[PDB]
């Protein structure tokens, strides 16, 4: 506890840096607080950001894998933004893209995720990633 | 094609009507028929379904295919809803319903092209459906020719054809058929239904498979607790006392715990606790019982009286088994001895008579056999074979065969399958149409011809020449019906179907291809309902 | 969306042929290399069939099914990863003209394929030769084939012995008419995992007839050697227990906090007495065990192990027979795991040990592997896994079949001879299977750089008129006697490959359409 | 017999592509072999230009598009981590061997036969290398041989004018760290420093260490003789 | 198919027109005509549209002959007046005081529904429900004042009229709920009984235990004062509108009301309040400050009726001038389908009875009146002169569209049916028409196929008005 998220959240462009930026926090009683600084001494939330295009194979496969992870990894935040609404001129050549944030900072930039494990990606390929 | 962008009638979306809609609906139904065709009959071929992600599944189950099939058409989804309703009501045969509906819609469209109004087609099809229902009722039969004849024996052999037991099916089928036929009963309120669970299976390594025995009685899956009691008592005449009241050592009080250090007081408390059960046991011994069956178990201390009295006690007995044994032996399971203000078993009032009761040793768990009841009509199957692996395989095969034969028996009103109904209805409706006219003859004839799709599809799925088999089936049915007015038949008989394994026309009643009347009636009625619903759509608007 | 007619069958057959052709060159010691090009700039020249079939992406569902079959066989059987796909593809290609040109219904082809599978199994049994599974020398010689010419070539001599000893420890040779033939019930994945012990040499490795536990005594004042061990397994922890619903502790005086400790002592003492009622010698609890529980159990004259993973208990119940009870109060006298060998904890290589072996046959064991470095240990573990898989294949049937394609050629010849006398429409698929069986010798000839036609014809003539032990030499590339050159493969691998390939071909032929659906 | 979003080479197309890539790489690295070779000009796009001749550096810095060329370059790069030289030799040998193998294959020779012949020739070449080498003496007065070796190494990389400067510097630097004894050799004992605004020929050898930081007072002595270091 | 992806299949003209999303402004006149027919007649929305189309075709043909649209409209109006007169002449009059005729008409209307064998009870139910408010010689009576209350449970035979008004919500089932009260006054409350809940920013600030106690006492006092104010107005039945922001009746408020002998009913929707505004004759109360006796109703007794699980609150004996006998028929049934079908059947019966009340009498169905009127108008138009004769002939020809459509939809020979009807009408009068039961032309009157005359009269009038409106539009312009 806390069982904070439990599902994949939709992101609109105006709130991208709110929902992703908000990786930089814990909550009350999840860490030490000090004089004139209420921030937890520990790290923040792992946020898995999916930049998707509905037309692409891997995007469809990942929508399944991301929600399936969300159902078990209750403490991990999973979000999805249409790729075309995240990056101006998002190129199809990078599609799909996964960026992993932590404590407000960028941890992974995985591009054309069809090669991140099997072409027919299984939860085994995604759970092997999530533990790295 | 693709009629759209009308120059007039500016509405909120595109609109079409008439022959275009009729042709589109016919094409959609033909597309669905193409998907469901290969799944008809036991010899059908598997089809693979692929999603938008990349996963796929393979199966020949028509219901599953239709449930997972992606159909995007206002008229196409009618067939999917039809199949779902049939699965809810019948649970099987959706492929035949869909094929019949598609053929009926195609023939109705052909009639429409022949200047036949849709309403006339619907009326004629409904008249044909009513006549077909009447004929089906006329050709119904109950569970007959099942004892002493190869009717359910072939069913068991077919179910056993895919298992090791197939080699000795010639005998195991007879065993299972006799076991399930004997247990015929009215069930509840004259429902006329065979028991849901019956015919226990046992394993043995003696002799061979052909020596498998049918126990003339019941069997209990438990032990006799202490080994000091005889395993077989009173071979000439053995009585069984069935009691539900527990014989386990009772407590002085439910809410009082015994913490006593005085030997005398401990002895008194133990004497009372053991004496309650000893009196309960004595109420059975005084009745002259030789075997005691207790559902809630028997304690070791109270078994001393039985051991001295040479009475075999049984613990952890099943309530249903004891009730059945008591009823078959003329006794009744005693729910409790606390009648009014007394405590007794009514000696000689609830004791059943049996010819022989013996603890029989078998593979894995042992059991106690109760044989020689006054009227039980049940039996247990003892499996014999070369080794334990064969015995277990035969046990599973016997379970499957009993399940299928019980399903067949429970249907007290069945009709021959394998295309018999379809061909007979085709011939009957062809004859009937020649006496109606009034613009309904064409519709009735087309409806009759529609039913011929099922036998044709079955023959095609059998890798045989469908034309020849269907023609022979039609000739046999016509010959059978033509002799009806003469009230004499020597070579003309009905109930002939299509053998999809040997590619021959055989009597399905003897072969073992029968289906319940409700299944066929609902299939035909729902197929016609779906066809009518599709035909009633002559305008489509997409906003 | 929808495919009707022969088009779907043609598509499936083409997909199968495309899958097969890629690995067609993966057989034999002369197997050619392949280039795998990722969308990025990286690439490899790996020649491993499993790697080729794993890193290759196929869009057609039939190709995906074939790849899944090969991947499954890669673990179900120790060999035949590429043979199955090649054989299935060749059979499908041979049967294609009958379905397309001869207008033969798929059902006839499937039935004929099943009959040809039965005939091929019979022929494989006929041509196989027996082996001495009881003499260690023959087993070592046979298993050295899959151990030599590898990183473990240096220790092959002891590697063969270690693998054979482990397999025999897990092998149960029993035959009777009561329980049937167990088929040796050999399980390597679960109850043969190798324990890597740093230090020592391969020759120092030993096979433990039981389960080895790395959990040391939870308290120094505990027995480390029991000559009459008895194992009892429990799950519920031995510590302070709260109520099922919300539990609150209210203490007024500071000294009254000892009430919780007193309650814990009482509960732990009761649980320990219940455990000791069964005369145990070692208490294993999956959950945590309090110090008071350890003291109480020690007072009873038994050892205690706490926080033991379920993986250890799963094998302990197999090698010791101890029954695990979730609740301590429900423990029964019959749950005690009697017939246990020892609790010796002798340390090897500065590592903690706990041996639970015995002179029984629990179909489970542990391999105590030693080595001079971690890399050596890992390589030896992988090679031992491969060698034990090969030994399991050999011992599951005390016979072997000639290699170099001799078995396939003999099967083809016998199948053709039998099909000549069937006198039925099914004769065509039997001949198709017989011709497709020739794929292996064709691949061997092509990889050897010989004549793909003349050499195959000579081999077929030799099989028809001579013995069935003639095959293709890996190095010379000529037709030679397999027995003389010591070229052999286990019969189990051949039988499984043929069965799986024919079954896969039948399953693919059954599918006559692919439709969209979710 | 293909799948979407994929491309494959059939028949002998793969062999032809590999041979062409190897020939291209050889021609790229053909001109820089030997003291009479040329230099390659590399532009990173940020304004930095590198004029390099060493094969290892050229392969590492230069981008390669042909996958076969990438594999060849990566395989040849192993020379740097083992011997430190011969990358160009490896590339040229691979290119010519592939040329000859392709020429024979056009005549119908199977690739496996060529591979076996190459292995046999490799064994024979190892035997010839063993029989052909010359054993160097352990004399401490071998400074002349070290100078010759340094000159041979430098002439391949320099314009033949800086050789006179670098040969003695390299020889002395290597000899000072490794005395005439078994012990061991570690090039980390030789420090490498760079200075700007100086002539290329100014390169010199320093027996000891040079400190980056200097004095910050005009009265400190410019030179100190026999100083005690604190 | 709607823009939301839902697929709607139905042969009802009203639903088809609504879902068609007609964009042409003039074509929406057909939707308006259908709505008017539903409001007045309640049936025949297809017939009015067909007549409008036929009249439009006739007008187009007349225009092709060089006739100005205004003359077309005037002549169509005259022909419609004459046709209405002819139709009224042949109508078979009935009396609202004769329950037998109304019951027969209701049974005939209900025969088209699945519930047929139980029509012997549904027909008299609707007849009595309408008669209790229409009596005789009441001219037009609006059936919308009749409320159909559905409740799960019972069977088809279980029904009740309640001459007063029926509420759809149950009484408080918790402690203190009287479940009934005699000599009760019923008022409509729009507010909720809860502690102070300002709509703007608000909060409770506590700095001491005494402050918390004072706040709690103030909240309880406010609840008690609200309950006492409700009681002082003599409102013995409390009807609280459903709300999700404020508790309808707090537990303390419930106890206070129980001590005050006030019947409490909550979870009331807006539709029920609107219906009770006329059923009870009272007025809504915006806030407790405006809660007084003048805003309350009256009733002899209000109680919850539970015979076989009905659990329905009813109000009887209002005896208020503003209140009217808005009969609320109670519909019961174990299955939801039973109650839905009963509601639809009763609505159809009420529409038929309303058509009878507005214009007493029925006419033969199957297009017989259309054929007879067409023949009479064709015969009479021969005496006319000028453009009027041509327009009357065209109108008479167009009138035969309805029988032609009926014949075509029935699968009968289109041309032959019209000739058979015309030949038969030479001897009979409003007796022979198209019947789907006989698949041909038969004596509809003897077949009990009867339709109210008002349906045909309103159809003719609406078709005439629609064609006049369509022809009167001569230009289209944009306005924004």
């Amino acid at each position: 506890e806390r069982s904070k998220f439990g599902e994949v959240f939709h992101i609109n462009k105006p709130e991208y840096n709110k929902e992703v930026t908000l990786a930089s926090q814990g909550k009350k009683y999840e860490g030490a607080q000090t004089n004139d600084n209420g921030e937890e001494d520990d790290g923040g939330v792992y946020v898995f950001v999916h930049l998707s295009l509905q037309s692409k194979l891997q995007s469809r496969i990942l929508s399944h894998l991301f929600q399936s992870a969300a159902c078990k990894f209750r403490e991990i935040k999973f979000v999805e933004i249409p790729a075309n609404r995240a990056i101006e001129n998002y190129p199809e050549s990078n599609c799909p893209t996964l960026i992993v944030y932590y404590r407000g900072e960028v941890i992974k930039n995985m591009i054309t995720l069809l090669e991140l494990g099997g072409n027919n990606s299984k939860m085994e390929d995604f759970e092997d990633f999530m533990v790295k | 094609f693709n009629n759209s962008r009308s120059d007039t009638l500016f509405l909120g979306g595109e609109k079409i009507s008439g022959d275009d809609i009729r042709n589109q609906n016919v094409l959609a139904t033909m597309a669905v028929a193409n998907v469901v065709k290969s799944s008809l009959g036991p010899v059908g071929l598997d089809k693979m379904l692929v999603d938008d992600i990349g996963d796929f599944t393979v199966t020949n189950d028509g219901a599953t295919i239709l449930s997972l099939l992606d159909v995007q058409h206002p008229a196409g989804k009618i067939l999917v809803e039809l199949a779902q309703q049939q699965d809810r009501e019948i649970g099987d045969g959706t492929t035949s319903v869909v094929i019949i509906a598609s053929e009926l819609l195609k023939r109705a469209n052909e009639l429409v092209k022949n200047k036949i109004h849709p309403t006339t087609i619907i009326t004629g099809f409904r008249v044909a459906l009513r006549e077909a229902i009447r004929f089906i009722n006329e050709v119904l039969s109950t569970s007959v020719d099942t004892l002493g004849k190869e009717t359910l024996i072939n069913i068991a052999k077919t179910s056993m054809s895919s298992k090791i037991i197939g080699a000795d099916s010639d005998f195991f089928s007879n065993m299972v058929v006799d076991a399930l036929l004997a247990v015929k009963t009215q069930n509840s309120k004259g429902e006329i239904k065979y028991p849901v669970k019956a015919v226990n299976v046992l394993k043995a390594h003696g002799k061979s498979a052909t020596e498998s025995l049918l126990v003339p009685g019941y069997a209990l899956n438990c032990t006799v607790a202490s080994q000091a009691m005889p395993k077989r008592i009173a071979g000439g005449n053995v009585k069984i006392a069935c009691l539900d009241l527990n014989l386990q050592k009772a407590r002085m009080a439910m809410g009082v715990q015994i913490n006593i250090d005085d030997p005398e007081q401990l002895e008194q408390i133990r004497k009372r606790e053991a004496g309650i059960v000893l009196e309960r046991v004595k109420k059975i011994i005084d009745a002259g019982a030789q075997v005691v069956l207790t559902t809630k178990g028997i304690d070791d201390l109270c078994l001393k009286e039985f051991v001295e009295a040479k009475i075999m006690g049984v613990r952890r007995c099943k309530k249903e088994d004891l009730r059945r044994i008591a009823r078959a032996t003329g006794a009744t399971l005693v729910s409790s001895m606390s009648n009014l203000e007394g405590e007794e078993t009514f000696e000689s009032s609830y004791l059943g008579l049996c010819d022989e009761v013996v603890q029989a040793k078998f593979s894995d768990d042992e059991c106690i056999l109760i044989k020689g009841t006054s009227k039980h009509s049940s039996s247990s199957i003892i499996l014999r074979g070369a080794n334990d692996y064969s015995l277990d395989e035969m046990e599973r095969s016997l379970h499957d065969s009993l399940s299928v034969v019980k399903r067949t028996l429970e249907s007290g009103n069945v009709v021959p399958g394998g295309g018999c109904v379809e061909a007979a209805l085709n011939i009957y409706l062809d004859n009937f149409a020649t006496t109606v006219g009034s613009r309904e003859q064409l519709a009735i004839a087309e409806f009759a011809a529609a039913l011929l799709i099922i036998p044709k599809t079955l023959a095609v799925n059998a890798a045989k020449d469908s034309s020849e088999l269907v023609a022979k089936l039609r000739s046999y049915h016509a010959a059978s019906q033509m002799a009806k007015p003469e009230d004499v038949k020597r070579r003309s008989y009905r109930n002939y179907g299509l053998d999809l394994i040997r590619g021959k026309i055989v009597d399905e009643i003897h072969a073992g291809v029968l289906e319940p009347t409700i299944s066929k009636v609902k299939s035909l009625k729902s197929a016609l309902e779906a066809c009518v619903a599709i035909l009633r759509i002559d305008t489509m608007i997409t906003v | 969306e929808r495919t009707t007619g022969r088009q779907a069958q043609i598509s499936n057959i083409t997909a199968a042929k495309a899958v097969a052709d890629v690995i067609r060159t993966c057989l034999g010691p002369k197997a050619m290399l392949k280039m795998l090009l990722d969308p990025m700039g990286g690439l490899v020249l790996t020649n491993d069939g499993h790697a080729i079939l794993r890193e290759i992406d196929v869009a057609h569902p039939a190709a995906k099914s074939m790849l899944e079959l090969s991947r499954t066989q890669d673990e179900e059987v120790g060999d035949g990863t590429t043979t199955v796909i090649i054989l299935a593809g060749e059979i499908l290609a041979q049967c294609a003209p009958y379905l397309i040109e001869k207008n033969i219904h798929p059902v006839i082809i499937i039935q004929a394929l099943k009959k040809a599978l039965t005939d091929a199994l019979e022929v494989i049994k006929q041509v196989s030769k027996p082996v001495d599974v009881e003499n260690d020398a023959a087993m070592k010689k046979l298993i050295q084939a899959s151990i030599g010419t590898k990183y473990v070539i240096h220790w092959s001599e002891k590697m063969c012995e270690l693998a054979l000893d482990a397999v025999k420890t897990v092998r149960k040779d029993l035959g009777q008419t009561v329980e049937g033939e167990p088929n040796f019930e050999i399980d390597i994945k679960r109850y043969v995992r190798v324990e890597k012990i740093p230090g020592g040499d391969v020759l120092d490795s030993r096979v433990l007839k039981g389960v080895l536990l790395n959990k040391d005594v939870v308290h120094p004042k505990m027995s480390r050697h029991i000559e009459n061990p008895r194992v009892v397994l429990l799950d519920c922890p031995l510590e302070y227990k709260k109520g099922e619903s919300q539990t609150n502790i209210e203490i007024e005086k500071e000294e009254d906090w000892n009430r919780i400790l007193q309650i814990e002592e009482e509960q732990v003492q009761l649980m320990c007495e219940q455990i000791l009622a069964v005369r145990p010698t070692l208490v294993i609890t999956e959950k945590g065990v309090s110090d008071l529980a350890q003291h109480y159990l020690l007072k009873g004259g038994c050892s205690v192990l706490r926080r033991v993973k379920k993986s250890d208990n799963n094998r302990i119940a197999r090698v010791t027979g101890a029954t695990i009870v979730n609740r301590v109060e429900d423990l029964k006298e019959s749950d005690v795991g009697t017939n246990c060998g020892l609790f010796k904890v002798e340390m090897i290589g500065d590592e903690y040990f706990s041996f639970l072996d015995n002179c029984k046959e629990p179909k489970a064991c542990t391999i105590m592997l030693r080595g001079g470095s971690k890399d050596i240990l890992n390589e030896i573990d992988r090679n031992l896994q491969d060698a034990m898989a090969v030994a399991r294949n050999v011992m599951l049937s005390p016979s072997l079949s000639p290699g170099g394609g001799a078995t396939e050629m003999a099967v083809s010849v016998k199948l053709a001879e039998k099909a000549k006398q069937l006198e039925g429409i099914q004769q065509w698929p039997y001949q198709a299977v017989a011709d497709a069986m020739e794929c292996i010798p064709r691949t061997l000839i092509q990889n050897a750089g010989g004549d793909p036609i003349r050499l195959l014809s000579q081999l077929r003539a030799k099989h028809a008129q001579g013995n069935f032990t003639t095959g293709i030499d890996g190095d010379k590339g000529k037709i030679v006697d397999m027995v003389s050159y010591g070229i052999w493969e286990p019969e189990v691998i051949k039988q499984q490959s043929v069965k799986t390939a024919i079954e896969s071909a039948c399953l693919l032929l059954r599918v006559d359409d692919i439709v969209s659906g979710v | 017999l293909l799948n979407p979003k994929a491309e494959s080479l059939r028949r002998d197309a793969a062999l032809k592509v590999n041979v062409t890539s190897a020939e291209g790489l050889q021609s790229v690295l053909e001109t820089n072999l030997g003291p009479k070779g040329t230099l390659k000009m590399l532009v990173d796009g940020a304004g930095n230009i590198k004029l390099t001749k060493d094969g290892k550096v050229l392969l590492t810095e230069m981008q390669i598009q042909s996958p076969t060329a990438v594999l060849i370059a990566r395989a040849a790069a192993a020379q740097d981590e083992i011997t430190g030289d011969g990358t160009t030799t490896v590339v040229c040998l691979v290119g010519e061997l592939l040329r000859q193998a392709h020429r024979f294959i056009q005549e119908g020779v199977h690739p496996r036969i060529i591979t076996d012949g190459f292995e046999i020739a490799r064994k024979e070449s190892m035997k010839f290398l063993d029989e052909f080498k010359i054993s160097k003496t352990n004399l401490s007065n071998d400074r002349e041989f070290l100078l010759q070796v340094a000159r041979s190494s430098l002439l391949t990389k320099v314009d033949a004018d800086l050789t006179e400067v670098l040969t003695p510097i390299v020889t002395d630097a290597v000899l000072s760290v490794y005395d005439a004894q078994a012990d061991n050799l570690d090039l980390h004992m030789v420090e490498i420093m760079q200075m700007q605004h100086l002539s290329p020929k100014d390169t010199t050898f320093i027996k000891g260490l040079v400190l980056d930081h200097g004095g910050r007072h005009p009265d400190m002595p410019t030179r100190v003789k026999n100083a005690y270091v604190l | 198919k709607t823009s939301r992806g839902e697929i709607i299949i139905s042969n009802d003209g009203h639903t088809i027109l609504k879902q068609m999303a007609i964009l042409h402004p003039v074509a929406r006149m057909l939707v308006e005509v259908s709505a008017a027919q539903d409001s007045e007649a309640g049936d025949g929305t297809t017939s009015v549209v067909i007549l409008t189309g036929a009249l439009l075709g006739a007008a187009e043909r007349l225009l092709n002959k060089g006739i100005h649209p205004t003359i077309i409209a005037d002549s169509f109006q005259s022909a419609a007046k004459r046709s209405v007169d002819i139709l009224l002449e042949m109508c078979h009059k009935v009396s609202l005081s004769d329950r037998e005729q109304l019951v027969r008409a209701a049974s005939t209307s209900l025969s088209s529904k699945i519930v047929s064998q139980y029509s012997s009870f549904l027909a008299p139910l609707a007849v009595d429900s309408v008669l209790k408010i229409s009596d005789e010689n009441s001219k037009n009576v609006d059936l919308n004042d009749i409320r159909l209350v559905k409740k799960v449970g019972g069977t088809i035979d279980d029904t009740e009229m309640i001459d007063g008004v029926v509420l759809t919500q149950t009484a408080i089932k918790s402690a203190g709920g009287p479940t009934r009260k005699e000599k009760a006054k019923i008022g409509l409350i729009q507010f909720q009984i809860s502690p102070p809940k300002p709509d703007t920013e608000n909060n409770i600030i506590v700095n001491d235990y005494r402050q918390m106690d004072k706040i709690l006492k103030e909240e309880r006092a406010y609840l008690l004062n609200i309950c006492k104010k409700i009681k002082k107005a003599k409102c013995n039945v409390l009807l609280i509108q459903k709300s999700i922001l404020r508790d309808a009746v707090n537990d303390l408020a419930l106890h206070f009301l129980s001590k005050l002998n006030i019947m409490v009913v909550k979870d009331i929707e807006r539709e029920e309040i609107e219906f009770l505004s006329k059923g009870l004759g009272c007025k809504p109360i915006a806030d407790i400050e405006l809660f007084t006796e003048d805003r309350l109703g009256s009733a002899d007794l209000v109680e919850e009726i539970d015979s076989d699980g009905s659990k329905i609150v009813r109000v009887t004996g209002i005896r208020n001038n503003n209140a009217r006998p808005t009969v609320s028929v109670v519909i019961r049934g174990a299955n939801n389908m039973i109650i839905d079908e009963t509601e639809r059947s009763l609505h159809d019966a009420l529409c038929v009875i309303r058509c009878l009340v507005k214009e007493r009498g029925l006419i033969a169905g199957g297009g017989a009146p259309e054929i007879e009127i067409s023949r009479r108008l064709s015969k009479e138009a021969r005496s006319m002169e000028g453009v009027q004769a041509f327009i009357w002939q065209e109108f008479a020809s167009a009138l035969e569209v309805i029988p032609t459509t009926l014949a075509e939809n029935a699968g009968l020979n289109s041309i032959k049916v019209v000739t058979e009807l015309r030949s038969k009408h030479e001897n009979g009068e409003l007796n022979d028409g198209i019947s789907v039961r006989r698949s041909g032309t038969t004596n509809t009157y003897e077949e009990h196929i009867l339709q109210p005359v008002l349906v045909s009269t309103s159809a003719i009038t609406l078709a005439s008005e629609c064609v006049k409106s369509i022809l009167r539009i001569d230009d289209i312009a944009f306005s924004r």
